C-alpha cells in the first residue's frame, strides 16, 4: 500500500541555486506515455 | 488525513525498508502525481484514503479526490524552479531556464536535471509560486543525462 508524507511548501526561492542548459529536442510521444528521440 | 497544500513524498513498503517512488502536489483538497508512480493504486495518508479520480496514460497524470486542478503554463521565456523532493533528501528549488521538445502536435517546455527517478512527480513553478507543471515523464539523451517535459494538465 502506498502513503504520502508532507515535504514542503510550494513557493519560489530567491537566490535559489541556478543550473541546467536549455536544450531543443525532436521528440515523439508514444500511446504507452513513453518519449523517445526523434532524428 | 493531511489535506494542506503542498508537495508531498509519494512512499511504499512493498520493497526493502521504506522506499521513495515519486512525489506529487495537494492542491484545494486534490492529490496530483504522475501515472507513472502510482498506476493509478489508492493511496493513504495517516488514517485517511486518497482514491484515484482522473487520469491518463498518455499524459502520465492522475489526480486523487477531485479532478485536475493545475492550470497555469511555462511563458515560453522565464526561467522557472523545480522544486525537487528526492528520495531520502530535504524538498530543495533548483533555478533553470527550461529548453523545448518540439513534436508533431506541437511545442512543449523541458526541464535538463539530473535526480533519481524516485523525484518524479516534483513541481516546476514559475516566479508566483504557481504550478505549471510536473518532472518526471521525459528522455534520457547520449551521456545518460536526463531531460524531462513539463507535463501539465486540463482543468475542467
Ligand atoms: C538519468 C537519471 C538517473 C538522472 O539522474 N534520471 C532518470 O533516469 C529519471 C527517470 C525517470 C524520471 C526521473 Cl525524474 C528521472
Amino acid at each position: 500500500d502506498m502513503y504520502i508524507e508532507r515535504a514542503g511548501d510550494i513557493t519560489w526561492e530567491k537566490d535559489a541555486e541556478v543550473t541546467g542548459n536549455s536544450p531543443r529536442l525532436d521528440v515523439a510521444l508514444d500511446e504507452s506515455g513513453d518519449f523517445s528521440l526523434v532524428e | 488525513g493531511e489535506t494542506t497544500d503542498g508537495v508531498y513524498r509519494v512512499m511504499t513498503r512493498r520493497l526493502l525498508g521504506s522506499t521513495q517512488v515519486g512525489v506529487g502536489v495537494m492542491q484545494e483538497g486534490v492529490f496530483h502525481t504522475m501515472w507513472h508512480v502510482t498506476k493509478g493504486a489508492a493511496l493513504r495518508s495517516g488514517e485517511g484514503r486518497l482514491d484515484p479520480y482522473w487520469g491518463d496514460v498518455k499524459q502520465d497524470l492522475v489526480s486523487y479526490c477531485g479532478p485536475w486542478k493545475l492550470d497555469a503554463a511555462w511563458d515560453g521565456l522565464s526561467e522557472v524552479q523545480l522544486l525537487a523532493v528526492p528520495p531520502g533528501e530535504r524538498a530543495k528549488n533548483i533555478q533553470t531556464l527550461p529548453g523545448i521538445f518540439k513534436t508533431k502536435d506541437g511545442d512543449i517546455g523541458a526541464v535538463a536535471l539530473d535526480y533519481p527517478a524516485g523525484t518524479s512527480g516534483s513541481p516546476i513553478l514559475d516566479k508566483c509560486g504557481r504550478v505549471i507543471g510536473l518532472y518526471g515523464n521525459g528522455v534520457v539523451i547520449k551521456n545518460g543525462s536526463y531531460v524531462s517535459a513539463i507535463t501539465q494538465g486540463k482543468r475542467e
